[PDB]
């Protein structure tokens, strides 16, 4: 952990206001870090198969390809770990 | 199916019961009948899932009981496909098998 | 020395080609470009929209010089006579207009 | 000695164009690629029309009578077929690309988005015998400067409403006497003009922009004249409108957006009905149903087809296709189930009735090479590039058990035994077969020997025994099991690709680089047939070649082959434009398929690779059920069945069979010898008659006296017909009367009977068994209530 | 008309 | 435009707007902005750790890398040479089956050589290391026919 | 191409077309000209003739590819003077029920009957996925530890 | 309470299930279920005995449907 | 005029405008360019400074780029002319 040794663009209100309302910076590398790997992949990929390589790719979301739908998730458990 | 279960659900849950009732008798005439057997089958189940506890609250009630029980005599008959296809698993596996 | 391209994105890209280097980025807040043309006299750029409004460009300046309509509907084509005070246009509503600049 | 022929196109549902609803709106009109598959809403069924594009199809459209399909590729060229008998009528080409077609409503005429012109064309007459020049233009129309988006029809086919990116929309009259009713250009909009509709009345025109701007058009004094009366605004933060439609009846509006999300609106109250988001990929096409209440909507970038219902916030259809091409695919033992494997390292569950995804897993890394069931079933197992074999259990669906190498090997190829105790793999890196135990998830042993990387594995289903084959020119039989451990290698002439063994176990089938497919006794250790295949392969010149197809050495050989359940038949695929089906015994061609027609498919006819897609078929397995077989390709899981059975193959007939005698025996009741001649005949109408016609008495009579040649036949009509049928207690009866009669001569030949005798288990497992269990659950549930006392 | 054409209030106050 | 003269020169600067490796370029900067980042990232994290060994793993899969390497090594051994010497054509010429890259890409475009089970007619084809062992004339290169007539080894039964 | 039917020409200046199973004439026709060859396509959609007068090929319809035909043997004497439905047509429809007392399914497909039983958890899986000007703030976060140690210490407002 | 935690330990045991399902079908005989249901800790010790009941109701029926051999024994007899 | 008519083996055998209101979205872009160009009078009190303020119980000249009046667009009709730039 690092101190701050500059301004708080927040004042007093501010810094009490953020209280009452592992990291998104941390999982925003993470999520930045997986696309020049999928870019990465795809392009030594394509130099280096013999055959095609495709190129990888509010409002509530419809989630289209389900991992049944009918099926039970506590259908789903053993009896030994329930 | 989405109207089925609006339809059962939607089914009256206050004394005498008439539309359960009549519910009731209208599937044991389709048993009768012998046709669309795991549809009738499966009407039923819904209506134990969502009027299970209103049926059983009032079980002592005898209208409740009368159409349930001719229910009973129709759906006892057709217990000879459970022994039918209970046997053709005991040859076929064997069979293949042994 | 400047190449001036108008597009559908409506972003007017100022490129000189002896630097090799894009002088300037504007934004027309017109919409889309239809109509295209140049002022031999003053080097100001002309373009159509589909409100019917002319905007007067130039690279040096954040916002156009000139904002006029002529033909009610979008500016087909832009003319800009030689001398450069007549300056023709027709309107996609069939006006055709003469103009002075 | 059965016919082929192209029935559905699995593993992929969407790539591009518009999506039609059916008239009657119980059916679903998808374009697929090459070819436009047609889904049944209500039935849970699909089909793939067998007719091919030369190239990838752009736009079609159904007429409302239901008889009337056309279909137009990116060059223009139109093919016109009979939707209900499923043939092409004519091939016609506008020489133009073709932005969008649409019937008329009447159905007379048929308007056509060319360009900045706009054709109308005559429909032709179904009921005409077929005509050679059947397509007379009725007129053409252009005074748009630029492409047109979209045209709409009006309800009473009068007029046309068409939207182009000159930022108007604009309105024609059909008629030519009535060009003064509808003659006006709307203009106001800031970006394209997507999709322009009329009310029910007709009395207002709601033009709908690219910006997210909808204009209500009314005609007003100000003497008469078009005025935007009212204007409404979609405030998306950046998405654009993509797609557009409109129900008159209903006044619904449908828009979807280049950000992946649509919005439900009802007009003219601007009141948002639902908005959800379909993805980040850009919502391509959208579709009413007629009555309104089913929404079709459609996303080209992952192969995205989704059915909304509205009303009542249901989902009809939702299914996802492979991204990349299948690698691998799988039957279930029964044939119910088929699993496919992609280059993403996504696994996916497909049903054969319905043909639509039960599951998708995501668990491999990257792309899964091979997948394959236990003999039991209740199993799965899958190999990845990721460095895991994965073990899958397909009542729960989850995967209970990971395997892995020490040093993380590539995995290839995976065998499973029997028993479902042992999994081996093998590796292009390792060039040894990594053993496992599946109870227990720890390495067993390495099986070494090999020079070359091991190519393929299989277990044999019977006596157990593993073939390994691998490039290094030689093919070893492993007797892992047992106190002692014995390799046999036997030598082959070339490098071995793919492997196929005998149900029996007693015989497998090679195939080589040089194009052969050479069969060894597995207990001899001795070669017993062999089949060329370097002439019957068919490789077209790629784009680039700068040598000859003929002289080309590219592909004539069969990188994946498997046999056929009865074992007379091998079917064999590789990196080329064809599959080819052999027969064993006696070493011929059977018969050969077209795996695509395609141009774009460049197999079909410094520093940047020149690259592009290559027609191939990764993987080929025939069906348990003996009826079809799936070959895994590029554009996705293309099954060929038997199901038609239009051909006439006689068995044992004579002069006195007849269709007439046997009725007339039937009429005599002859039930006995009514069964034979239909039989004989081998017509399943005939076969089909007879078989209900006799009363139940008499089946244990008849079954006892049934010929011993025509059981196996009996016995699968039994079984593929009890599947879909009705009469779950009548055919049962059979299979009583069948078994109780003549179940020792199944049991002193089994494998005559072993496809007829699957395919019983599966029906009495798949349905029979799930109609009991509901009636038993009702049986009991109906004892709790009536015997436990009631609550206070 | 258009060229391209075919051919009680209840309140809502109530009392508690 | 024509070569300027001293005093044109001096005025006027820069004016002369109006085998290429751009790719590979592209290629191995694109490795470093990881490896740089990789390092911004906590080291204690799983997720980065894994992600090494992927890429070390991969690079080295593809023989960029001739050994197993760390990442610190990953910033210096990346190059562009590293890339052009994974080219068929160059894989050919060390290994002698071609005199030269140019008599390399004429055999790889004609289509006399095959990689494994697979037939290449694209030059720019790199080969990877566990793969190179298997690049070689297909079966009916009449070049094949010449290799075996001097040394007198020709054996028509495999028709090579 | 299936096997079906054979179509014949002879001198008499006739075409007929013979059904195998029934082992009958289904269909004549009178050509002006002695037709030397039939073919059929390998379709079988067109089937091709020539004859004694003409340089060309006469190509013709198979109209039996687009809709069904009866197989009702043809009237020899009508044919020389010019000169039990499902089994014509070669169909049959499954009776809705054999007996009465045999059990029988309904006419649809058997993944309705999972549909209905299960359908509560359908709608549940198919569900799309998901300051005052005087704050009220005391205790630790705010430095009044003494509170706290003297023991001085939403899902409605939610409800 | 007590006695059910008993079933629910003996439930999980195929050799001893059989007495604890009699036991537990005389408590839904013989009690007011509605009872049953507000007694707290009743609900959890609940929910772990159906996974058990049902994997012996997929065994037993399994035990029940091969006895059909005996069936085919004797009408191959009938022969 | 507006459909093309084409004589060839497969055929030949045998308007208005409508749009918003432009003049009124351009006369109203005069006013606001007028608007912002021209000079502004704001309002400097400080409400309280000298006297009650709440609940019971001065202005400065800025110099815009051109006055209304000396605009020179003013007398050009569907003419704007922006001063500031």
């Amino acid at each position: 952990f690092e101190l701050s040794d500059v301004k708080s663009s927040k004042s007093l209100a501010e810094i009490y206001e953020d209280d009452y309302t592992l990291s998104e910076e941390l999982q925003k590398a993470h999520s930045e870090i997986s696309e020049l790997y999928a870019n990465l992949v795809y392009k030594l990929d394509v130099l280096s198969s013999v055959h095609f390589v495709p190129k990888p790719a509010e409002t509530p979301t419809i989630s289209m390809e389900d991992a049944p739908l009918y099926m039970s998730n506590a259908s789903s458990l053993a009896p030994q770990e329930i | 199916p989405a109207a089925v279960d609006l339809e059962i659900r939607s089914l009256n849950s206050f004394e005498p019961f008439d539309e359960i009732v009549w519910f009731i008798d209208a599937l044991t005439q389709g048993l009768k009948s012998n046709k669309n057997f795991e549809l009738y089958e499966t009407f039923m189940s819904l209506l134990f899932k969502a009027h299970g506890d209103v049926i059983h609250a009032n079980n002592k009630n005898q209208d409740i009981a009368s159409a349930l029980q001719n229910w009973e005599d129709v759906h006892k008959k057709e217990d000879r496909l459970d022994d039918l296809v209970k046997f053709c698993m005991g040859v076929a596996a064997f069979v293949t098998t042994a | 020395y400047l190449l001036v391209t108008a597009g559908e994105t409506g972003w007017l890209k100022y490129h000189d080609v002896s630097t090799g280097q894009l002088v300037s980025e504007l934004r027309t807040k017109a919409g889309p470009t239809m109509a295209m043309a140049q002022n031999p006299w003053n080097a100001v750029m002309h373009l159509g929209h589909s409100n019917g409004t002319v905007s007067l460009w130039s690279p040096s300046m954040p916002e156009p010089l000139v904002k006029l309509l002529s033909a009610r509907g979008p500016v087909n084509s832009i003319a800009i006579d030689r001398s450069g005070y007549y300056m023709a246009t027709t309107g996609a509503d069939r006006s055709m207009k003469i103009w002075d600049i | 000695k059965s016919d082929f022929k192209f029935s559905n196109l699995l593993g992929t549902v969407y790539r591009q164009g518009n999506i039609t609803f059916s008239d009657d709106g119980k059916q679903l009109l998808s374009p697929v690629g090459n070819r436009v598959s047609v889904f049944d809403l209500i039935n849970n069924k699909s089909f793939t029309f067998e007719y091919e594009h030369r190239k990838n199809i752009a736009a079609i459209d159904l007429n409302k009578q239901g008889t009337l399909l056309i279909s137009i590729d990116e060059d223009g060229r139109a093919i016109l077929v009979n939707f209900k008998a499923r043939n092409v009528l004519h091939h016609f080409n506008f020489k133009e690309k073709c932005s969008a077609v649409k019937f008329s409503p009447d159905g007379r005429l048929f308007a056509l988005a060319s360009g900045r012109f706009l054709q109308i064309w005559k429909t032709p007459d179904v009921n005409k015998d077929r005509q050679f020049a059947p397509f007379v233009r009725h007129r053409v129309h252009a005074g748009h400067f630029q492409d047109i988006t979209s045209l709409t029809w009006s309800q009473d086919s009068r007029f046309i409403l068409t939207t182009s990116k000159d930022l108007s929309a604009k309105i024609w009259s059909v008629d030519s006497e009535e060009k003064n009713l509808a003659a006006t250009t709307f203009n106001g909009h800031r970006d394209y003009v997507m999709g322009a509709f009329f009310s029910h009345d007709q009395e207002k025109i709601y033009t709908v922009s690219k910006d997210g701007a909808v204009f209500v058009w009314e005609f007003t004094k100000r003497k008469y004249s078009w005025r935007i009366t009212k204007k409404h605004f979609f405030y998306a933060n950046q998405a654009k409108v993509k797609c557009v439609t409109f129900h008159p009846a209903t006044r619904l509006l449908a828009v979807g957006f280049t950000s992946g999300e649509f919005r439900l609106y009802d007009l003219p109250d601007f009141t948002l009905i639902q908005q959800l988001s379909m993805g980040q990929n850009p919502v391509n096409t959208v579709s009413v149903n007629q009555t309104g209440e089913w929404l079709a909507f459609g996303s080209s970038k992952l192969g995205q087809l989704l059915v909304y219902e509205w009303q009542s916030e249901s989902y009809i259809l939702k299914q996802q296709g492979h991204f990349d091409s299948t690698n691998s695919l799988a039957y279930s033992p029964d044939g119910s189930r088929v699993v496919t494997a992609s280059e993403d390292g996504k696994i996916k569950v497909w049903d054969i009735t319905s043909g639509f995804c039960l599951a998708t897993f995501e668990e491999h890394t990257s792309s899964v090479t091979a997948v394959q069931f236990a003999k039991r079933g209740q199993v799965m197992f899958s190999s990845s590039l990721d460095g895991t074999v994965r073990a899958w259990d397909l009542i729960r669906y989850r995967n209970f058990r990971t395997f892995t190498g020490t040093e993380r090997i590539q995995f290839n190829c995976l065998a499973v035994d029997p028993s479902g105790e042992v999994v081996c793999a093998g590796s292009l890196d390792n060039f040894d077969i990594h053993v496992w135990s599946v109870q227990t998830g720890q390495l067993l042993d390495a099986l070494s020997g090999h020079e070359g990387p091991v190519s393929c594995l299989s277990f044999s289903q019977e006596n157990s025994v593993l073939a390994s084959a691998s490039w290094d020119k030689t093919i070893r039989i492993w007797s892992i099991f047992g106190r002692s451990q014995q390799v046999e290698p036997i030598e082959v002439y070339s490098d071995v690709l793919a492997l196929s063994m005998r149900p029996d176990g007693k015989e497998v089938a090679v195939s080589t680089l040089k194009g052969q497919i050479s069969i060894f006794n597995i207990e001899d250790a001795k070669q017993v047939g062999n089949i060329d295949c370097r002439k019957d392969i068919i490789s077209g010149r790629f784009n680039q070649d700068r040598f000859t197809a003929k002289n080309s050495e590219r592909s004539k050989f069969f990188t994946t082959i498997h046999y056929s359940f009865d074992g007379m038949a091998i079917v064999a695929g590789g990196n080329n434009n064809s599959i080819c089906l052999y027969d064993v015994p006696n070493e011929v061609l059977l018969k050969r398929f077209i795996v695509s027609r395609n141009m774009a498919l460049n197999g079909t006819l410094l520093s940047t690779r020149k690259m592009r897609p290559e027609v191939r078929v990764t993987s080929v397995q025939f069906s348990p059920t003996a009826n079809a077989f799936a070959a895994a390709s590029t554009e996705g899981l293309l099954i060929y069945s038997t199901n038609d059975t239009i051909l006439f193959d006689p068995f044992d007939l004579d002069v006195d069979v007849t269709p007439h005698s046997t009725v007339e025996a039937l009429r005599e009741k002859q039930f006995l010898n009514a069964l034979v001649m239909a039989f004989r005949l081998n017509e399943e109408y005939l076969i089909n008659k007879v078989y209900e016609a006799i009363p139940i008495k008499e089946i244990p009579l008849v079954a006892s006296n049934i010929p011993a040649i025509y059981l196996p036949r009996i016995l699968k009509f039994i079984g593929d017909f009890a599947i879909e049928s009705q009469h779950i207690e009548f055919n049962l009866i059979w299979i009583k009367a069948l078994l109780s009669a003549s179940g020792g001569y199944i049991n002193e030949h089994k494998y005559l009977f072993s496809t007829a005798m699957r395919s019983i288990q599966r029906f009495i497992v798949r349905v029979a068994k799930e109609v009991v269990n509901t009636t038993t659950d009702n049986k009991y549930t109906y004892r709790f209530l009536v015997s436990t006392d009631g609550s206070m | 008309v258009a060229p391209t054409a075919l051919k009680d209030d209840d309140d809502d106050v109530l009392l508690d | 435009v024509r070569k300027l003269k001293h005093h044109e020169q001096k005025l006027l600067k820069k004016v002369d707007f109006l085998e290429d490796y751009h790719k590979y370029n592209r290629i191995c900067g694109d490795i470093r902005r990881l490896a740089n980042k990789l390092s911004l990232l906590p080291p204690t994290d799983p997720f980065r750790r894994k992600h090494e060994q992927l890429l070390l793993d991969k690079l080295y899969a593809m023989g960029v890398l001739t050994t197993k390497s760390k990442i610190s090594d990953l910033e210096n051994k990346v190059t562009v040479s590293a890339i052009c010497r994974r080219r068929l054509p160059v894989i050919m010429h060390r290994l002698k089956m071609a005199e030269t890259i140019q008599d390399a890409v004429k055999f790889i475009e004609q289509g006399h050589v095959r990689v494994g089970p697979n037939l290449i007619n694209d030059p720019a084809y790199l080969v990877t290391r566990n793969m190179e062992d298997y690049v070689t004339w297909v079966d009916n290169s009449k070049i094949k026919k010449t290799l075996l007539r001097y040394r007198n080894q020709i054996d028509d039964f495999d028709f090579s | 191409p299936e096997g079906r039917w054979i179509v014949s020409a002879s001198l008499d200046s006739t075409i007929r077309t013979w059904d195998l199973p029934t082992g009958g004439c289904i269909d004549g026709i009178i050509v002006d000209n002695v037709a030397t060859n039939v073919k059929f396509s390998p379709n079988g959609d067109l089937l091709a003739t020539t004859h004694v007068t003409g340089n060309g090929i006469c190509i013709w319809t198979n109209r039996a590819q687009f809709k069904t035909v009866s197989t009702r043997t043809i009237d020899e004497s009508e044919f020389a003077r010019m000169a039990l439905n499902d089994i014509d047509f070669n169909t049959y429809t499954s009776l809705e029920q054999i007996d009465k007392e045999l059990l029988t399914l309904s006419i649809g497909p058997r993944s309705k009957m999972n549909t209905l039983l299960h359908l509560d958890v359908i709608r549940k899986r198919s569900k799309p996925k998901e300051l005052p000007f005087f704050l009220q703030l005391s205790g630790e976060k705010v430095g009044d530890e003494a509170s706290v140690r003297e023991g001085i210490a939403h899902r409605r407002d939610q409800e | 309470i007590l006695l059910m935690k008993r079933c629910r330990d003996w439930n999980t045991n195929a050799k001893t299930h059989t007495i604890a399902q009699r036991t537990i079908r005389c408590i839904l005989m013989h009690h007011n279920i509605a009872k049953l249901s507000e007694i707290p800790g009743m609900v959890k010790i609940v929910d772990a005995i159906i996974p058990y009941t049902q994997r012996h109701f997929t065994r037993v029926d399994n035990l029940v449907e091969q006895s059909y051999i005996l069936d085919y024994a004797l009408v191959e007899m009938d022969k | 005029s507006t459909r093309l008519k084409i004589v060839d083996p497969y055929g030949g055998s045998d308007e208005a405008f409508a749009g918003d209101d432009v003049v009124a979205e351009f006369q109203e872009e005069k006013k606001r360019v007028i608007d912002d160009e021209d000079d502004k009078e704001v309002d400097t009190t400080l409400p309280g400074w000298g006297e009650w303020a709440g609940a019971g119980s001065f202005i400065k000249k800025v110099k815009g780029v051109v006055n209304k009046d000396k605009r020179r667009d003013k007398n050009l009709q569907n003419v704007i002319i922006n001063e500031k730039v």
